[PDB]
């Protein structure tokens, strides 16, 4: 059995005459960093036998991916955090809280979950305009 | 001014047992738990007053003998952003924080 949580909050105000607002077209869509996501998660761990100690630099290696590939995505001015959490499918699971002091009106994120017989993993990006 | 590891990195550690210290896993609890940390995290960053948007997680986990494990890649300026990240742990559970900074 395997048991997975995750939440996000986002607290109340914008961090601080005109201001500059990103073009609908070059934003951060979750739908679509979703489905790169998923992409680069089926490709590198499709069901391949990972061991314990195989784990640790696996995160980064998703993460680095993940976060290369949203690179070539057109998301112009935007800051992109891409964190990636794996625990071993012997666990119970896995629970997580990201909670956000940005611009609610142009920054956006997404949760993602894959898990296969070795590991389950927890995927969450992050888009922050400009 | 400036993205202070060791400022922010005592703050997480604070906002860890103010939250879950002292306390063996529940169920029950531990979706309220990791709210709790970033709750109180994202608020004490918010207090020093820096112009930076910032993103929180915590990651709790029961402990059956099975690990955990996190990284984070980011795109940002390196320059001017950061991260803090801890690992704590007692006899029951594991906790991850990530605080990101990204300044405007």
């Amino acid at each position: 059995a395997t048991s997975i949580g995750v939440s996000f909050s986002v607290g109340d105000g914008v961090p601080e005459t005109y201001i500059l607002r990103p073009v609908f077209q070059q934003r951060f869509r979750p739908s679509v960093v979703k489905d790169c996501i998923h992409a680069v998660l089926k490709e590198e761990l499709a069901n391949a036998e990972y061991s314990p100690e195989e784990m640790p630099q696996l995160t980064k290696h998703l993460s680095e991916n993940i976060k290369d590939k949203l690179k070539e995505m057109g998301f112009d001015r935007y800051k992109m955090v891409v964190q990636v959490v794996i625990g071993e499918q012997r666990g119970e699971g896995v629970f997580m809280a990201s909670r956000c002091f940005w611009d609610a009106d142009t920054d956006n994120y997404t949760h993602d979950v894959f898990m296969n017989d070795s590991l389950f993993c927890v995927v969450a990006a992050f888009g922050c305009f400009y | 001014t400036a993205f202070v590891v060791d400022e922010v990195s005592n703050i997480v550690k604070e906002a860890i047992e103010s939250a879950i210290g002292g306390n063996a896993y529940q169920h029950s609890k531990v979706n309220q738990w990791t709210t709790n940390v970033v709750e109180q995290t994202l608020s004490q960053l918010t207090k020093l007053g820096k112009p930076f948007k910032y993103i929180v997680t915590c990651v709790i986990m029961q402990k059956n003998g099975a690990g955990l494990h996190t990284a984070s890649s980011c795109f940002w300026d390196s320059s001017t952003d950061g991260s803090c990240t801890v690992r704590w742990e007692n006899k029951t559970m594991y906790c991850i924080v990530s605080a990101f900074g990204l300044s405007i």
